[PDB]
């Protein structure tokens, strides 16, 4: 939910979602309180090397 | 103790003869009385048991368990007036009638000083429950829900009842004194191995053991919610309390048939306080947190030291009352909204600051704040796992991150953020609600002042 | 490019309205209407709570043993004891390394 | 965030946007004001020089291109306003916002407080009631029979009508309500 | 490191501008510690205890 | 520590309510002459937070040096210790630099 | 020209960075119309009773409805036994109960044998 | 340093360990060697409660300075005799201790090579 | 409170760093049209500022010369 | 909006600070611990209807 | 006190700040003064670091390269 | 205490402010109705850079999508006025 358009004028705000549409299965995980797969300046495989 | 049995038999023909718009009044003043009266058995002896007559005694664990019951009572009648107001006066005296039958059912079940008597007062607490469930419960998996939840116990129960019988033709006696003092060991034979499964598995089915707790989701969701304070409250301490009593006669056999039972208890509490993180239904969290503390208890009752049996009582009576609070705590955002999905109402701090507030309050004794009976049963018996095996603690540690994820994600998911748009029917809080969640928790604290009354006998 | 006649007509309304609604918010002069010395906090705050303090630790706590434990002062050469009189002899005749 | 979206973007839209998240980031990179105009006006003369392509071909090419190198040398901590959605600010007065509907619930006593904010509030409200149905036909009458294809809203026409569905546009709690 | 600081905080005068390093990027993206540890351990966390715990 | 790194956050929020809740230090400019005595603070504080000599950050972590350079220890974790503590002067030059010194970034409405 | 960035699945692609957005049909551009009005239309269905003025409750919402059953009582039904499921169940529901298992048994029997060696330092070890 | 230098670079065989050392007799390249003497009665740090660490063989300056402190408590400026003594006599120690290191990394290599070369002169 | 806006004509790049900048971008044959917008970080009170070292030695003269003449009372004091 | 309930919970962090500090048993700087654990979580999520702070 | 704000004017300032700063600065700087004229042990070391390299074998007790 | 209660004559002076410091628009002929294209002949690169000058000199940005739509300074202080809760 971080990938969505913060911009747009969703039903709920705050979890960037739209009444009616289809939920992600995995939404639960995603809440954007949660694990973010936006994407990075830094590819990934990259950050893993320089980190390790 | 019949100055307790029979003002509760006395409840029932009071509900029955009272006004039809009296009877809440009625039945709450004098359940709160009944309370008062048994709050006296807390005054227990260094060495032996209080004993009251042939057929009742009361013990330093049994005591804070008929305290507990008894005291759940009126919450009970308080947090059900509101839903059944639009029921017959008939069907509301019936529902009463069910709830003081569990509690008198309880109530001697916990002072029984046989183990045919426990068993058959111990399976009479499944009729009203049964009835409570499937006649008052909501959705159309209720049905199943009570098929769940009795077939499971008597599949469990009935060896138990084999087990007894053959004992009892055996040594003569299953008076529980007799069975102390005379006390014999174990050998290491199959029909020895047998008789222990027999003798135990009944109460892991009732705490639930992992593995053993599908039943427990459906029915304490399905129920309404006085049957979901009582099933979690005191129903499911029934399996520890059995536990403590029947494993004074499996000794030595206990030392290694406990293996199997203590890796489900120790890899299920990871695995319950793991699912608790991804649950759309408020209620279901709340159930598989109870599943999590009754594997602490089974764990400390299954390793059989000193400092574990008091971890295991202090720990069950602040679950009890933990859990009840906690689900008192759904059912009012259900009453709003008509739903158990977590997160449609959202922000509601915003619109309930004081129910936020016990929100708060609820979840912290949860995660096992200091210094709330929580935290000291559950360190009781993790010292005491520690001594067991030095390797415990790093499940125990997972285990204790684990239970504060999940438990500030259900406050911060209910409580924190902004409140969902369209839903503009969430009334102020009652008084009747406000009073329930603090009569569930200023308890707490109180026995927080004084731990050597919920500690059990072997302080 | 820029905006349509109809949203900006729309946007005019909208406007419009959004400002007599601010504009209603305002409270006019009435509108809460309510319905119908020096020292004394170093007295209710330090000398209050130390005196209950004092009474509780002189007569309550300390009559009982091991409950207020005080590391034994330090003693140096030359100085004389308060109860026994006893004093402690100097200290072997420095080398004088001046 | 006013405005409704339209089915995708342009060609000139994505150039247009590409062009201001260059210099915002171009700015964060360079911190002083005079670097920053120097390197900016740098950047809009690369930005001008290829304005003239008539091939869209090529010029989507060129946008690509750019696009690359906008996020291969991007600023990995740009500025960002306090209020906007990643920065400091950005939701921090959410928790003070409480919707219009609860001043429905207040006690008669909170009420006997403020009686001419209430007499407004009932106003507001029959005024809202009256126009409902007249915001209904119009936006019936004015729906292609296959459902709308965007989230554009028709204005008011007639005499005294009002703009459909405005009700929770117009009363929003405030930016500061608190 | 005063003396450092200061003739590295002097040459942002100069009118030169160069794409930065990958010292830079890892110094200041915290050497992508909270990048990593952040999103991988809690997907796989959250994701098992969805599909394997649960279902 | 206490005194001078609870004094430098006072400072930074200091700064920060007056620029209508701006933190970033690219948006703020010359505070030294418009911000006289929270200047003469947060140049205190970057001194002590330094060890200058007879300050209150000196007669601890002057001494925690020199015990670190004559003791039996890792000489790994010796460098980091020396190396840090020159970083340690090159953050706080930053914030001087940046949020002191030089010209305003921040919006026209002062 | 310069160096490349590979996305990962923590770690998304860039929609200014992906390939498919730019070359594109008409075909394309007919998809993204037919999206957007579906979106409008469910959009349109929601804000008619979101400012109804009669409404009172919870706008219920199908699409949560059915996200949540999936999530519980949708999937036994639609289970079947089969080698992956199998394989799967049998290793994260035993592989766990028995590695445990072998180290607790492992520790407290190396345990025992030091305590009847008489060599485990039990000096002062009142409580248990 | 440079001696780190000297044995993690150059012979370490010549070099004096710092966990094992001494290596030699006290008394060996000395003739005699007087025992060294000690001020402060054991009953007397333990009175004074100085530390483990603290009771070395300069524990009198410092229970001189203490004494000093205690007796001038308000003009916390007016102990700096007793510590200026206490730390003479802490550079004295230290000194001693360079002496102890210098005579160890000098008998090692003066033994080494001596023996040595009686081997070379055993070798011819 | 009723304070109005300065005269737009004041600001000038003449004299400032924008003033090189134009220089530079007229040398490549571009200009700048927002200097004026700028120039006002420069014009007024802003116009300079101190230096690092300048600002670390901010009080220095006044203490220093406070610790000159205590110094010279304690040289002067010891004579009694 | 809410100065004096923040007033209140900078005094209870400091309480339980002191109880940290000042404890002789384990239990006890236990307490203490997990008090001023507890104060700092409701502290920085001050304003929770930002998603920031609640992470 | 009440400052107006000056719209890409230098701020308002009232003498007390710049007095107070001031101060500051100069009791800072003055107490660094005082205290290395008092104290210059404490930063420039007080003994003299010996050299092992002039001990003689004497002292130190070391046999000419014979025994 | 915190900045005064803006309005919308103050606005609209900054707006104006911002405008006719810009070299490529001359200040006598731009007038508060005046068009960026057609009255004052600006391309679309020149409306961003004013959308960007704007955001700058309140502190807040604007949408991409709103900003486009943005033709004279009517239109930049009636969406700046509707942002902040301006309605004096
Ligand atoms: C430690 C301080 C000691 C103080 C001495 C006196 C204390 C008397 C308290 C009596 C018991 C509290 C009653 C519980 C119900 C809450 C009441 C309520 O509903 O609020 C309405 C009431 C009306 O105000 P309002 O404007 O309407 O606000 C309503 C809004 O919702 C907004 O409300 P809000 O935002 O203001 O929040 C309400 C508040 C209240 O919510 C609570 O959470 C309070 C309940 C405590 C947490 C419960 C679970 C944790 C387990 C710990 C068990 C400790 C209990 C000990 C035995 C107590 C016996 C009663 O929550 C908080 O502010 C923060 C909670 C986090 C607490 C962290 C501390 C951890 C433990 C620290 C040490 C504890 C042991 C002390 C000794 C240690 C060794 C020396 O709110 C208040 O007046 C403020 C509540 C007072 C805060 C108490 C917090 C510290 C007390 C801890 C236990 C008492 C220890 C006494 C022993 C002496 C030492
Ligand atoms: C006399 C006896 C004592 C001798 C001591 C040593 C003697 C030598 C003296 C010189 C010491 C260092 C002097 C400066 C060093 C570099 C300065 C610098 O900034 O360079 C710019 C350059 C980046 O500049 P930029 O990104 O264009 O600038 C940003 C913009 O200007 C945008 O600007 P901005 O506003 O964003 O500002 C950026 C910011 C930040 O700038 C950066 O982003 C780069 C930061 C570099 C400085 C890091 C210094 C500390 C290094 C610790 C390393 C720990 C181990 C790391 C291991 C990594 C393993 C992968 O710049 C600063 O704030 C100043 C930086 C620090 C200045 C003061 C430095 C003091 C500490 C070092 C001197 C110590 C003196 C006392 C020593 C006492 C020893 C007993 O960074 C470097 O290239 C040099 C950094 C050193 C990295 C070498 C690591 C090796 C890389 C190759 C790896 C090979 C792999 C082999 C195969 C592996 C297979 C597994
Ligand atoms: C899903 C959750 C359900 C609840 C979990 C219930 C847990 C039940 C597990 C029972 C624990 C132990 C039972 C028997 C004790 C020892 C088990 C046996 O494997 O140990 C060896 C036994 O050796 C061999 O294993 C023989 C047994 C082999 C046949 C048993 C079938 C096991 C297959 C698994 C079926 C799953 C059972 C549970 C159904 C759900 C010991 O060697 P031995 O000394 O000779 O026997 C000791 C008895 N003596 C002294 C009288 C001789
Ligand atoms: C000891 C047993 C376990 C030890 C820890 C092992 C890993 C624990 C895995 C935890 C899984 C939790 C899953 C759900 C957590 C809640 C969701 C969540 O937190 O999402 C990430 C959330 C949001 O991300 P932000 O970067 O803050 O973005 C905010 C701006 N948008 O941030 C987090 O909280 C991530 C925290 C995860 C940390 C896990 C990694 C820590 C491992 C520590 C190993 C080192 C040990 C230290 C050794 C010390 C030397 C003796
Ligand atoms: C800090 C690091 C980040 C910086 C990296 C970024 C580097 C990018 C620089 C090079 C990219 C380009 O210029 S790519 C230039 C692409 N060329 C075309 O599109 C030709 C057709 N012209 C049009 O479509 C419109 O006229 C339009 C030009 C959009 C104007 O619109 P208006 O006139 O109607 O306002």
């Amino acid at each position: 939910q971080q990938e969505r358009d913060p911009w747009y004028d969703w039903d709920h705000p705050d979890l960037r979602l739209n009444w009616g549409e289809p939920i992600h299965w995995d939404l639960d995980m995603y809440i954007r309180n949660r694990v973010d797969t936006s994407p990075t300046p830094v590819s990934w495989n990259t950050m893993c090397k320089h980190l390790f | 103790m019949l100055k307790i049995i029979i003002p509760t038999t006395m409840l029932l023909p009071m509900t029955w003869m009272s006004k039809h718009n009296m009877i809440w009044i009625n039945a709450t003043v004098h359940s709160l009385l009944i309370s008062l009266i048994s709050l006296s058995l807390l005054n227990q002896l260094g060495e032996n048991s209080l004993n009251f007559s042939l057929t009742f005694f009361s013990d330093s664990l049994s005591a804070p368990l008929l305290v507990l019951t008894t005291w759940l009572l009126p919450l009970m009648l308080m947090a059900s007036q509101s839903h059944l107001s639009k029921e017959t006066t008939t069907r509301k005296k019936l529902y009463i009638t069910m709830l003081i039958l569990l509690q008198l059912f309880l109530i001697m079940t916990f002072t029984a000083t046989e183990l045919i008597l426990f068993y058959i007062l111990f399976e009479a607490t499944l009729v009203p429950t049964l009835i409570i469930i499937t006649r008052w419960g909501n959705q159309t998996e209720r049905l199943n829900a009570g098929l769940y939840f009795l077939f499971y116990t008597l599949a469990g129960s009935l060896p138990l009842l084999v087990a007894l019988v053959y004992i009892q033709n055996t040594t003569g006696s299953l008076n529980f004194l007799i069975i102390h003092y005379w006390s014999h060991p174990l050998s290491n034979s199959w029909s020895n191995i047998f008789m222990w499964l027999a003798c135990i598995m009944a109460f892991m089915v009732k705490m639930p053991l992992y593995g053993l707790h599908l039943w427990l989701p459906k029915a304490h969701v399905e129920a309404p919610i006085a049957g979901s304070m009582v099933l979690a409250a005191v129903l499911l301490k029934l399996g520890g309390y059995g536990m403590m009593r029947i494993t004074t006669i499996l000794n030595p056999l206990t030392n290694y048939m406990a293996y199997p039972f203590l890796m489900l208890s120790m890899w299920g509490m990871i695995m319950t306080s793991s699912i608790c993180l991804r649950q759309t239904d408020l209620k279901s969290l709340i159930a598989y947190s109870s599943v999590s503390h009754m594997a602490l208890v089974i764990v400390a009752i299954m390793i059989q030291t000193p400092w574990s049996f008091m971890g295991a009582t202090a720990l069950m009576i602040a679950h009890g009352l933990t859990s009840s609070m906690l689900f008192c705590l759904a059912n009012t955002n259900y009453e709003r909204v008509h739903s158990r999905t977590m997160i449609l109402a959202r922000g509601l701090q915003t619109l309930l600051p004081l129910m936020a507030t016990w929100w708060l309050v609820a979840s912290l004794t949860n995660l096992a704040l200091p210094p709330s009976i929580n935290l000291i049963g559950e360190l009781f018996i993790i010292t005491a796992s520690f001594s067991w095996s030095n390797i415990t603690i790093i499940l125990m540690g997972m285990n204790m991150m684990i239970t504060a994820l999940y438990s500030l994600y259900m406050l911060i998911t209910t409580q924190r953020g902004k409140y969902t748009h369209h839903i503009n029917n969430i009334k102020p809080s009652f008084t009747r609600e406000n009073a329930l969640m603090a009569l569930h928790i200023l308890p707490l604290l109180l026995l927080t002042l004084n731990p050597k009354m919920i500690l059990g006998p072997l302080y | 490019s820029g905006y349509t006649p109809d949203e900006k007509l729309r946007l005019q309304q909208l406007r419009e309205l959004r400002r007599r609604w601010l504009k209603d918010q305002e409270l006019s002069p009435r509108e809460p209407v309510l319905p119908p010395r020096h020292s004394i906090f170093a007295v209710t705050h330090v000398l209050i709570p130390v005196w209950i303090i004092h009474y509780y630790l002189k007569y309550h706590v300390t009559a009982k043993p091991y409950t207020v434990v005080e590391r034994k002062p330090r003693i140096f050469p030359g100085d004389t004891i308060l109860e026994t009189g006893e004093v402690i002899p100097l200290m072997k005749e420095f080398p004088d390394q001046h | 965030a006013f405005s409704a979206p339209a089915a995708y973007l342009t060609h000139q839209q994505k150039v247009l946007r590409l062009y201001k998240r260059a210099l915002r980031h171009l700015e964060s990179w360079c911190v002083h004001r005079d670097k920053y105009r120097y390197f900016a006006c740098l950047m809009r003369a690369r930005f001008d020089e290829h304005k003239n392509e008539k091939d869209m071909v090529k010029a989507t090419q060129l946008l690509r291109q750019a696009e690359e190198e906008f996020w291969y040398g991007q600023h990995p901590q740009p500025y960002i306003f306090p209020e906007s959605p990643g920065g400091t600010s950005y939701e921090r007065y959410e928790c003070y916002k409480v919707p219009e509907w609860c001043l429905d619930d207040w006690h008669p006593s909170e009420k006997a407080m403020y009686p001419d904010y209430f007499a407004k509030r009932e106003q507001w409200k029959r005024l809202r009631r009256e126009s409902w149905e007249r915001e209904v036909k119009q936006l019936q009458e004015e729906t292609p029979p296959g459902g709308p294809r965007t989230e554009a809203l028709p204005p008011a026409r007639k005499e005294g009508d009002l703009p459909p569905l405005w009700w929770h546009i117009v009363t929003r709690p405030r930016e500061r309500p608190m | 490191g005063f003396m450092l600081a200061l003739e590295l905080n002097n040459t942002t005068y100069y009118l030169k501008f160069k794409y930065p390093s990958q010292t830079y990027k890892f110094s200041n993206m915290l050497g992508y510690y909270p990048s990593i540890m952040h999103r991988l351990p809690t997907y796989h966390n959250l994701s098992m205890s969805q599909k394997s715990a649960s279902s | 520590h206490a005194f001078f790194k609870a004094m430098l956050f006072m400072c930074s929020g200091s700064i920060i309510h007056s620029l209508n809740d701006e933190q970033d230090i690219r948006k703020m400019g010359g505070l030294y002459k418009a911000m006289p005595f929270t200047t003469t603070a947060l140049i205190i504080g970057s001194l002590a937070l330094t060890g200058m000599p007879y300050l209150t950050g000196f007669y601890s972590k002057d001494l925690i040096i020199e015990a670190v350079n004559m003791s039996y220890t890792n000489a790994w974790a010796l460098l980091m210790t020396l190396i840090a503590t020159s970083l340690t002067a090159a953050y706080s030059t930053r914030i001087i630099f940046f949020a002191f010194l030089g010209k305003p970034r921040f919006p026209p409405l002062v | 020209s310069f160096p490349k960035y590979k996305p990962s699945r923590l770690a998304t692609l860039p929609a200014t960075l992906d390939p498919a957005e730019y070359d594109i049909s008409p075909e394309t551009r007919k998809a993204q119309a037919e999206r957007l009005a579906i979106r409008s239309r469910l959009k349109r269905e929601y804000l008619l009773q979101y400012n109804d003025p009669n409404r009172l409750g919870v706008i219920e919402d199908p699409a949560l409805i059915r996200w949540t059953y999936a999530r519980s009582a949708n999937i036994y039904p639609n289970f079947r036994p089969t080698p992956k499921t199998s394989l799967l169940g049998a290793l994260f529901g035993i592989g766990p109960l028995f590695f445990w298992y072998y180290v607790f048994k492992t520790d407290r029997d190396k345990k025992e044998k030091l305590i009847q060696e008489g060599k485990l330092d039990q000096t002062f070890n009142i409580s248990y | 340093g440079a001696h780190l230098a000297r044995r993690y670079l150059g012979d370490a065989s010549k070099e004096p360990d710092p966990l094992r050392m001494p290596t030699f007799p006290p008394d060996y390249g000395f003739p005699e060697r007087k025992e060294r003497e000690m001020v402060a009665t054991q009953q007397e740090m333990n009175d004074a409660q100085l530390m483990l660490q603290q009771r070395d063989y300069c524990a009198h300056y410092l229970i001189q300075l203490l004494k000093c402190k205690r007796d001038s408590f308000p003009n916390f400026l007016a102990c700096k005799h007793e510590q200026h003594d206490w730390d003479y006599c802490e550079h004295l120690d230290y000194v001693k201790r360079m002496k102890e290191f210098e005579r160890e990394r000098r008998l090692l290599q003066r033994k080494k090579r001596r023996e040595q070369r009686e081997a070379e002169m055993a070798r011819g | 409170s009723k304070m109005e806006l300065p005269d737009y004509k004041q600001w000038k790049i003449e004299g400032t760093p924008l003033e090189t900048v134009q220089e530079k971008l007229a040398a490549r044959g571009l200009r700048d049209p927002w200097g004026r917008n700028e120039a006002w970080r420069y014009s007024g009170g802003f116009a300079n500022n101190v230096s690092f070292v300048g600002a670390l030695l901010k009080g220095f003269k006044w203490g220093f010369a406070a610790f000159v003449v205590a110094v010279g009372a304690e040289y002067y004091l010891e004579s009694q | 909006p809410f100065i004096n309930r923040f007033f209140k919970y900078l005094l209870l962090f400091l309480i339980t600070m002191m109880i940290l500090v000042t404890a002789n048993n384990l239990f006890q700087l236990f307490i203490g611990w997990e008090g001023v654990g507890i104060m700092s979580f409701l502290l920085i999520g001050w304003w929770h209807g930002r998603t920031d702070a609640n992470t | 006190v009440h400052i107006e704000p000056r719209y890409r004017q230098f701020p308002q300032l009232t003498r007390s700040q710049l007095i107070q700063a001031e101060f500051f600065s100069a009791t800072m700087w003055f107490w660094i003064l005082w205290r290395f004229w008092h104290d210059s042990d404490a930063v420039l070391g007080h003994f003299p670091y010996p050299d092992p390299s002039q001990w003689t074998d004497e002292e130190l007790g070391i046999l000419p390269d014979d025994e | 205490s915190d900045a005064p209660p803006l309005t919308l004559e103050a606005i609209k002076d900054r707006v104006l402010y911002v405008l006719k410091l810009y070299d490529k628009i001359d200040p006598e002929k731009l007038s508060v109705n005046s068009h960026f294209m057609k009255d004052l002949g600006l391309d679309s690169l020149d409306q961003v850079e004013i959308i960007m000058a704007m955001e700058d000199e309140f502190g807040f940005e604007i949408p991409d999508i709103d900003a486009e739509k943005l033709m004279c300074p009517q239109e930049i202080v009636d969406y700046i006025a509707d942002k902040k809760d301006v309605y004096e």
